[PDB]
């Protein structure tokens, strides 16, 4: 089993989403 | 425009006739686009329930061209339904035994499952060679431009390309 | 060559952008077929065997003409809903 | 409005507005040798087209033609100005 | 052969082509010229069938003259009262179209329609799935309705 | 109960109807369906797909005119893309 | 080039085929990077293959070509599916005396990584998880340039 | 993961537009996952912090006590700062507000194309 | 379709949100009577 190219995109781009979140969070 | 209703409703639902050469021309690549023309895909107003299939006419099939070793490695398996009724024939095989087969197979099972295939299949007309009969002709409106642009050969270069092509090294 | 598409088959699409911009304009004028790019009129002027030739006529199966039986045949609607 | 003789109605009009009457052509064709033929027939009046009909066959088509023909002729394009009701004058 | 020069091939040109767009001033021209075509046009009134897009509710409604269209809602408003419409984004002529950035503006579209009726939708059965679902575990809707005909469309060469 | 089930799963064949549609219409043009959609959209045009389908089949001249304005603002996107926004923008571009 | 007249033998030094001047990149150290083919040729652009092409098919030393072992296994693996796929009719191989084709039908390939001959037939596909690949194309040549939105399947 | 990740950098506050200087007073957040199949302490935080429906915009103060609760439900929320560019909206102009997915309040609404 | 290009212009990723097309009025009396607010 491998993975579709759509489930490895949507993880990119909520991991870079969060990271986002955690900048606002450090001020 | 203000063409009256029974015309009107006859020409928007008409059938056309295409014609499609296989010569060095992977059968897939055919199928598929064979398969949207049969269908009736191709038409804006296409509907489910409208049987708006095309005529498809294919040429020099015999002339086909398979990708890699698929000619050798490809093996289509067929069950007669009796004891030891398991026929396995590779693709090589098939295709000396008949030519249009390998064609027909995989535009039957590109088709949609159903029992609209069968008459889609009807519809179908497959020619080993660029052999067609004059009515069919007359009934084809249009020709497709060939799936895959075929690599030239080192014959089919023109001279002047190989004046412009530079030499790379001297030995 | 303003416009993108090829104009010879179905009309001639011209665009264009009004002068307060927020609105674009389109002619399509109908094209005509050329005389010389058209052919003239010609001038010169059993059961079993009963179903295969209906069906192939029609490029038909066979089953299609087969009858039904009463239970079928009665359900149908008389009254097919045509408005205007 | 019931028209019998579409053709040679358009005729009468043509000569009546001093036009030449037009030269049928076969526009497009296709599945001429089937059973289920379709026939594209256009009016050509001094080499230019008119009105075009289809039609199962060519005779078909002529007339489908000429009926299309007849419309402009009496200005009732399927892209005609509708009448209007909203007028309260 | 010129530096950094690669001989055309298969994979030495892209399938897709290269296009060039006119020069703007040039095409700027054209554009005001089709513009003052169109603007005759719309003075000749040299059109005849209308069609236009109008966006109502959560639907976009292609019209024409004498169309009817059913809102699934009820209005509020009497019938055989002329309404006005105000969400038109295309108006469409046998010759040419209009197109709104995103919308026309008002002066140069007024669409106009009138109530017909105020009515009920047909019921409709809501059942949901359950193990032992029981026979009186099922609700009907027959949501409102309301009517509209379509009177006039007017527009003016204000281009 | 079947017919409640369904109620849910009928507006999204619909949809999925006028989006088969488009496509054809758009394929009959010679112009991709998901193309067709992105250069409309960077046009501001909300039309829905319904009304899509009812202009190509009821204003096959408007159709080509729509499909003329995207295939040029596709054009002029392909422009802006390769330009990387330092070229101004287009006409048909510009907003 | 040196080729033997024919007992007395007398072989005479022949003019040889200069590369054209003025590469395309100067500084070049093997003759593709030189003209910046490294990625942009194909088993289809047989005008390039000759060059390095035995009159018969057969390839030539990588010595005399001078190019880098890289390109070598590019060019002989593309000659070779040019060969295979009949697109070298000019350096078909030589029959041994006298002998004649075999007469049977030829079988049109292209993008044949190995040689139909020696490639057993699959009897089974597999199912959904246990599917069998198709050998597409090589791997020497996984580094061309691609134009399609996603990298090229070699697996079909 | 280090704490320097709730410690900004430079480098990060231009890639994020931040000054390092006059901290964001508010905090805009949107639940953008399910809290079905999570663990009890996290969907105790979600409830707290009221974010019960998805794709729903919740202001919070960028305060020790709210960053502390927000950072425990950091991977279900996406952390937007909120900017007044017009200032706080007067009680006449309290009517005219509209928020922006930028993360900008205006004060007053004007209701014509920015184009 | 379009949300990620609706976002990156500032306007809705969703046309149905908000938006001129959906705040603004739907229609008008002929009459030139104001219509009702939409409660919505
Ligand atoms: S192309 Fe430069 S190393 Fe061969």
């Amino acid at each position: 089993r491998t993975v579709s190219f759509q489930a490895k995109e949507s993880m990119i781009r909520r991991l870079e989403v969060e990271a986002e979140n955690h900048y606002w969070l450090s001020m | 425009s203000s063409f009256s209703r029974a015309p009107q409703q006859w020409a928007t639902f008409a059938r056309m006739w295409y014609l499609l050469d296989g010569k060095m021309q992977p059968p897939g690549k055919l199928a598929v686009i064979a398969s949207n023309k049969l269908q009736g895909l191709n038409k804006p107003v296409y509907h489910q329930l409208s049987d708006c299939g095309d005529h498809v006419v294919i040429i020099n099939t015999r002339h086909i061209a398979f990708s890699g070793n698929k000619w050798e490695q490809k093996v289509y398996s067929s069950h007669t339904g009796y004891p030891g009724g398991f026929r396995q024939v590779t693709a090589a095989q098939l295709h000396r035994k008949d030519p249009v087969a390998i064609v027909k197979l995989a535009i039957y099972g590109m088709l949609p499952k159903n029992l609209h295939r069968r008459t889609m299949m009807q519809r179908l007309h497959l020619f080993p060679d660029e052999d067609i009969p004059e009515d069919i002709l007359k009934n084809l409106v249009e020709e497709l431009p060939q799936p895959r642009r075929v690599p030239k050969r080192l014959d089919e270069y023109t001279q002047e390309e190989i004046e412009a092509f530079p030499r790379v090294w001297t030995p | 060559t303003y416009s993108s598409l090829p104009d010879d088959y179905n009309c001639q699409v011209d665009l264009a952008l009004t002068a307060d911009g927020r609105t674009i304009v389109c002619y399509h004028p109908s094209v005509d077929i050329p005389y010389e790019h058209t052919k003239p009129i010609p001038q010169p002027d059993e059961q079993g065997p009963m179903i295969e030739q209906l069906s192939k006529v029609f490029y038909t199966t066979k089953h299609r003409w087969y009858p039904h039986g009463q239970y079928h045949n009665r359900r149908k609607k008389l009254n097919p809903p045509r408005d205007r | 409005w019931t028209v019998v003789n579409p053709m040679g109605l358009l005729v009468e009009e043509l000569k009546k507005r001093n036009i030449s009457a037009p030269e049928s052509r076969l526009t497009r064709q296709s599945g001429s040798t089937t059973a289920l033929p379709l026939y594209f027939v256009g009016l050509y009046c001094d080499r230019k087209l008119i009105a075009e009909g289809p039609g199962e066959t060519v005779l078909v088509a002529e007339e489908e033609a000429a009926r299309v023909a007849l419309r402009k002729l009496y200005g009732f394009t399927e892209n005609r100005r509708p009448w209007d009701y909203s007028k309260p004058k | 052969y010129p530096q950094g020069y690669v001989p055309k091939t298969s994979l030495s040109s892209p399938p897709w082509q290269e296009v060039v767009l006119p020069d703007p001033v040039e095409e700027t021209r054209h554009h005001a010229e089709v513009v003052k075509r169109v603007n005759e046009l719309i003075a000749t009134g040299q059109y005849g069938r209308l069609f236009a897009v109008v966006h109502f509710a959560s639907h976009q409604w292609k019209v024409t003259a004498e169309d009817l269209i059913l809102i699934e809602n009820e209005l509020d408003i009497k019938c055989g009262e002329r309404i006005r419409l105000e969400k038109v984004l295309l108006v469409g002529a046998d010759n040419f179209t209009l197109l709104g950035k995103p919308l026309l503006r008002k002066e140069l579209v007024r669409v106009e329609a009138t109530v017909i009726e105020k009515t009920e939708s047909w019921p409709k059965i809501n059942m949901k799935f359950r193990k032992r679902k029981n026979f009186r575990k099922k609700k009907i809707i027959v949501n409102p309705q309301t009517i509209l005909r379509i009177n006039t469309i007017e527009i003016a060469p204000r281009l | 109960v079947k017919c409640t089930k369904a109620r849910r799963l009928k507006k999204r064949n619909l949809r999925t109807l006028w989006i088969n549609r488009i496509t054809a219409a758009s394929q009959e043009h010679g112009l991709k369906y998901p193309a067709f959609i992105v250069n409309l959209i960077k046009c501001q045009v909300e039309l829905n797909r319904k009304v899509l389908v009812d202009l190509a089949i009821y204003e096959p001249k408007t159709f080509k005119s729509l499909a003329a304005l995207a295939k040029r603002r596709q054009q002029e996107g392909f422009a802006a893309a390769l330009g990387d926004g330092k070229e101004p923008e287009g006409i048909f571009s510009r907003v | 080039l040196r080729e033997v007249v024919k007992t007395v033998i007398e072989g005479r030094i022949t003019e040889t085929p200069k590369a054209t001047p003025d590469p395309p990149n100067p500084s070049g150290q093997c003759p593709i990077c030189r003209w910046n083919l490294k990625h942009k040729y194909t088993y289809e652009d047989v005008l390039l293959l000759s060059q390095f092409i035995r009159p018969y098919g057969g390839m030539l030393p990588r010595r005399v070509t001078g190019l880098c072992r890289e390109e070598h296994r590019k060019i002989e693996e593309c000659v070779k599916m040019a060969h295979r796929a009949g697109l070298l009719p000019n350096h078909r191989p030589q029959l041994p005396e006298g002998c004649l084709p075999k007469d049977k039908p030829k079988l049109n390939r292209y993008l044949t990584r190995w040689a139909p001959k020696s490639v057993k037939p699959i009897y089974k596909k597999g199912h959904r998880w246990n599917k069998v690949g198709m050998a597409v194309g090589s791997p020497l040549l996984k580094d061309n340039v691609c134009y399609s939105r996603r990298p090229l399947k070699m697996m079909h | 993961i280090p704490d320097k990740v709730f410690q900004p950098k430079p480098e990060d506050h231009e890639k994020y537009g931040g000054d390092p200087q006059n901290p964001h007073k508010l905090h805009i957040v949107t639940r953008i996952r399910s809290t079905k199949r999570r663990p009890y302490w996290e969907k105790d935080t979600i409830k707290m912090l009221g974010l019960q429906k998805a794709h729903s915009p919740q202001i919070h103060k960028n305060i020790p006590s709210v960053n502390a609760k927000l950072k425990v439900v950091k991977h279900l929320i996406r952390i937007q700062p909120l900017k007044l560019p017009q200032g706080l909206p007067t009680e006449e102009t309290m009517s005219s507000t509209c928020l922006k997915s930028t993360g900008e309040l205006v004060v007053q609404w004007h209701l014509k194309p920015v184009e | 379709a379009g949300g990620q290009w609706r976002l990156q212009q500032g306007l809705a990723a969703n046309p149905s949100g908000y938006g001129p097309l959906t705040e603004l009025p739907d229609w008008s009396f002929a009459d030139g009577r104001p219509a009702p607010p939409m409660k919505g």
